[PDB]
């Protein structure tokens, strides 16, 4: 699809049969989702941008279905105020910024 | 190192 | 252009006759520039990020050039670590997310 930016680019995502809303965020290097259980090993990471940082957990090889596209990659989990799909997965779904 | 620039209006 | 997302989507902007690097940010409602002086009246505002809040100076009806597109809009100035072009201006240059 081609998504205009008059509104926040929120889309539905699926991860392990769980339905979640998330923001397509070209200003995020990484993907970060609100607290949830994910399988596999993890390591702690700090992330931040505007204002202070938050500590998150890094899980790998996590499949996410984003707007129809099944992709697999790194997912951070932590107390983000908004679910965020960052460039690590945007690239995987072939996403570009066009003007 | 800052990498996630979510920004929201209040 | 069609800008891919393997790297941070950084473009050149011009404001008050200063050239700056800025991030094309679909995850930002607003445009937030690093601390700088700008002539004009402004209003204080608080904005939120992934792990905190910063106070900004809101300037309205500011001419700003983005990747060669002369637009006019609201710019916030405050202690962001990276200049951010948000949706308020991404929409003026016709920017969409395509996948």
């Amino acid at each position: 699809p081609q998504i205009t930016l008059w509104k926040r680019p929120l889309v539905t995502i699926r991860i392990g049969g769980q339905l979640k809303e998330a923001l397509l965020n070209t200003g995020a290097d990484d993907t970060v989702l609100e607290e949830m259980n994910l399988p596999g090993k993890w390591k702690p990471k700090m992330i931040g941008g505007v204002g202070g940082f938050i500590k998150v957990r890094q899980y790998d090889q996590i499949p996410i279905e984003i707007c129809g596209h099944k992709v697999i990659g790194t997912v951070l989990v932590g107390p983000t105020p908004v679910n965020i799909i960052g460039r690590n997965l945007l690239t995987q779904i072939g996403c570009t910024l066009n003007f | 190192r800052p990498g996630n620039f979510l920004q929201s209006r209040l």
